[PDB]
């Protein structure tokens, strides 16, 4: 239909529609009945307790999709071109990009080969030249997302402070990146949002943690996602050796957003900050939440 | 198709084929190997 | 659905190819005066492209020339809009344009073995770092000496607690035959001092430029080597007394089969060598650096060291 | 079809067609829905992680082919010599060669029976003299291979040294095999490709590795294939003694080749090398990728 | 070089483009006859205008130039020219630098530019970072031609 | 009929009933047989 399209970006820089408005143009179309490919995965913990069982908390699963595939053509040696080429578009080392498009917008879905995809009828391919390819692919982070926000904020004054304006209009807790230059003290935002993880929730309100004293050329790159260290030094100087133990502890919410105040302190040139918040998914489609 | 067959018995866990026989003989060699070295040697 | 709107569609590319949009696809009713145009923009808005269409009395016809489409990527986004006489523009169709046509990935990706590289390293820190493997004498065989008695930067030389010759392998290796090496070196000494290129990974074979100085010993020698701590003269030597902060550059230009080094800024080369019997091409385009005195106190010793593709 | 071949090479050296031009011209027939035999199973493995599991590397698994021909003939007789040929074509302990024949060449793979065959009907055989046998064969080296290329380096001189042209066209890594003569002090290309399995992708780009001088007599197959111990005397004598830990770490990564340089030295009568190069695939037919 | 079989005059142009404006170009040539031999930097995908080092090789005209293109085989000349003489095997390094808008051109080991331009007007940047080499020839016969090219971006 | 179904179940070998505490309290007893006689009497 027009109101939904999925494309494939392999491995390889391929481009495939498989539904949507030029379906089937490169000659593979998506069959019906594919599976775990809208809501992310999460199973949730319960406790013994008085009354049965006690809720104890959520853990979000990777996704494992299986779909069909059709890869057709007019002549046989055609289709094994096409056959081909819709193999080559993927790997199990390295993910290729699924995106849906819809009137919310383009969300993509990195995704990599679960096992060997399952090909053709029980006949050889060459009489149809018109088969399916059954193919489980699997996406280690199961959240749909857009192209982050990005915000630049550079000065010239020894010491300043800015603030940045950000927003989670998506489903599920986001992890903010920062891109600090050096020389320089940085005292970034790590504000709980009301979470309530650590029981902390309106003790670290306007929680604000400084990093180490960044020496010259040692420009940083602070990830607060758990899936990488938090401090990296560009020129590789190990910084997060220097923090002490701190950390960047809390997500932004979902529905959550304010102006979070960065300060640049002892900085005799004047540095850059860069503030990038991803925009991440539990549905390939959603209507955004207030 | 996976979802609710033996790929869903595969995340149930050895409920369907599985023996104790190696399953008792690896949990000896890891305490034989916790505990051989400390062991005296009279 | 109570107000109109646009319908999701898709567009063709191809290289080589005029663009074209028959009249019958955008069909309809369109009075004297309409006038359709075609906007493509990028994935941050701006716009790449605009074409106007053909309308006439009841279709619009689209034709460019391949060369308006070209600068178009695919995956682009276009809006089609119509406009009645009189009104605001009115967007028919939006989408995304792909390219159907044979796709040439080698041609915008670049390997990283088709790639010129640049390394530098200036010892400031009073640390040896990660990208300097010790050679001959094995780990801990370099040191750092700061020359803190006259006003100069620290430099680089063998382990003098330990040994008194050494050499370092820089931990990468050259994308091309043609190399340029820069050092800034200081001679607090006698020794002497081998800059190294077209080394093997081991540092067994390659060609070289020794400076040696001494009581009555400064001059030039074009070297090959025997190993790491092992060297063979190639050539006559060169007198040239090493001051404080002098700049060589050492320059093997593959095409001449020819290694010159040249002092400061002198457009003439100080020693040139040329047809040496060494191994070139993949696997022989390491460098590195050497140090080999009698006494255990340092001599020619590089302060900072500069290393680039080609010549 | 004409599109696709289908051989066996038996263990005996006969020659069957089981489909394509000139099927069932020696009595036996392929049948329908034959499993595992066109994509190379490859199994991943999946760690815990912040986001449900992460991706932690591939195993590829052995191949487990399950398929069914037909035996036919007018007479019971002349059938029963087809049946008990078609038998003697395959074994448990040696293996035999299945080849498929398409527009992108020739490729075979080398399967062994797995378990026994599974004959016949429910009734006799020679009532009806046109019988399926069940096979349940396996290939040990689950990837579809071609002939392996040969280059020859023959020398006179004392130290003389060669560009070995190589390039891997295939969808898989492959492993390569060195016959050198002695006397004389080998140098072997040992590049890494790029490859970052020892966590020296860029610093083993021309990696290069010298190995023990060698004795006269002591001619020596240098393999690189895990399966086969790196150093082989011809004579017997231990040479990997003299080797100091070195060995030769990488194959020959998909997509990559070039000139690789060989190195003789102190060789009073020349030497002689020779490189084989295995072409490997994960399919009985595939378009070249770059 | 041309296929003097049934061509004289032949431009060719490296199918990937530099990434930067700066360039060098080594190209190591043969003398076997009489011709124009040019190094082209800084052409467009159509080799319409860009800049060039041309080797003149003749009885009178053993010279170099600095060419401004007008198409692929049509070109003019700037500045003068300076007498130079091809042996076999001889390297020449044209760079092509971006800061001081300079196109310059050595031999052999020397770092002084045996022939040097600058302020020459062609444009820069995107699109225009093709280089090629281009032969013409009177007889059909081959002349100056190179026996090794490299490339490398920046100087 | 037997090749399929549970007389291959059999083959298989401890997928369907089987229990886990006997098998824990056998292996108790053979190591209680072994070590018994040895043990002192203190």
């Amino acid at each position: 239909t027009d109101f939904l399209k999925i494309e494939l970006i392999g491995r390889d820089g391929s481009h495939w529609v498989l539904s949507g408005p030029g379906m089937g143009q490169q000659g593979v179309t998506l069959n019906p009945n594919l599976q775990q490919f809208y809501d992310a995965p999460v199973k949730t913990l319960y406790v013994p307790g008085p009354f049965g069982e006690e809720y104890a908390g959520k853990r979000v699963q990777r996704r494992e999709i299986v779909f069909s595939v059709q890869a057709y053509d007019e002549d046989p040696d055609t289709w094994s071109t096409v056959d081909s080429l819709w193999r080559w578009a993927w790997d199990y080392d390295e993910e290729s990009e699924l995106r849906v498009s819809t009137s919310d917008g383009t969300r993509f879905l990195k995704v990599r080969l679960m096992e060997e995809p399952k090909p053709y009828y029980e006949k050889d391919p060459h009489i149809t030249a018109d088969n399916p390819i059954v193919m489980t692919v699997t996406a280690t982070f199961p959240y749909w997302q857009d192209e982050p926000e990005e915000l630049i904020w550079t000065t010239l004054s020894t010491e300043d402070m800015t603030r940045f304006p950000v927003r989670n209009d998506g489903d599920v807790p986001v992890w903010l990146k920062w891109t600090l230059t050096a020389p320089g003290l940085w005292i970034l935002p790590d504000f709980s949002w009301g979470n309530d993880m650590y029981s902390r929730g309106r003790e670290d309100l306007g929680r604000t943690v400084a990093m180490p004293e960044l020496v010259a050329g040692e420009h940083v790159s602070v990830d607060s996602d758990p899936r990488v260290q938090t401090l990296i030094a560009v020129n590789g100087m190990p910084t997060q050796n220097r923090w002490k133990g701190n950390d960047l502890l809390y997500p932004l919410m979902p529905g959550k957003g304010a102006e979070i105040p960065v300060q640049l302190k002892n900085a005799p040139e004047g540095g850059a900050c860069k503030l990038t918040r991803p925009r991440w998914y539990s549905r390939p489609w959603s209507r955004p939440g207030v | 198709s996976s979802g609710g067959g033996p790929a869903v018995v595969n995340n149930y866990g050895d409920i369907h084929t599985a023996n104790y026989d190696e399953f008792y003989k690896g949990q000896q060699r890891r305490e034989a190997q916790q505990q051989a070295p400390i062991l005296p040697v009279r | 659905m109570l107000s109109t709107g646009p319908i999701m569609e898709t567009l063709t590319l191809t290289v080589g190819s005029a663009f074209e949009i028959p009249g019958w696809k955008l069909r309809g009713e369109y009075p004297a005066g309409t006038t359709s145009h075609l906007v493509f923009t990028d994935a941050a808005g701006g716009t790449l492209g605009e074409f106007e269409g053909t309308v006439s009395a009841k279709e619009i016809h689209y034709l460019q020339a391949p060369d308006d489409v070209k600068n178009i990527p695919h995956g682009a986004n276009f809006q089609l809009f119509v406009t009645y006489p009189s009104m605001q523009p009115q967007c028919l169709y939006f989408g995304t344009a792909i390219r159907k046509e044979p796709r040439y990935p080698l041609s915008t990706v670049v390997s990283p073995e088709d790639s010129a590289v640049q390394y530098k390293a200036n010892f400031v820190g009073q640390y040896i770092g990660p990208m300097w493997k010790p050679m001959g004498n094995g780990w801990g065989s370099l040191g750092i000496h700061t020359h803190a008695l006259i006003s100069e930067a620290p430099s680089m030389g063998p382990n003098y607690s330990l040994f008194s010759s050494a050499a370092a392998r820089w931990l990468w290796s050259m994308n091309m035959d043609s190399v340029t090496i820069v050092v800034r070196v200081l001679n607090v000494g006698a020794g002497k001092f081998n800059v190294i290129v077209c080394a093997d990974y081991q540092m067994q074979t390659y060609l070289g430029i020794q400076f040696e100085t001494g009581i009555s010993n400064n001059k030039v020698h074009v070297i090959t080597g025997d190993g790491p701590l092992n060297w063979g003269y190639q050539g006559d030597a060169v007198n040239n007394t090493t001051a404080n902060g002098d700049v060589y550059t050492i320059k093997y230009n593959d095409l001449l089969d020819t290694i010159s080094c040249y002092k400061g800024t002198s457009l003439t080369p100080l020693i040139e060598a040329s047809g040496l019997d060494v191994p070139h091409g993949e696997g022989f385009r390491y460098t590195g650096l050497a140090w080999n005195t009698a006494l255990l106190s340092p001599g020619v010793e590089p302060t900072a060291w500069e290393a680039k593709d080609g010549v």
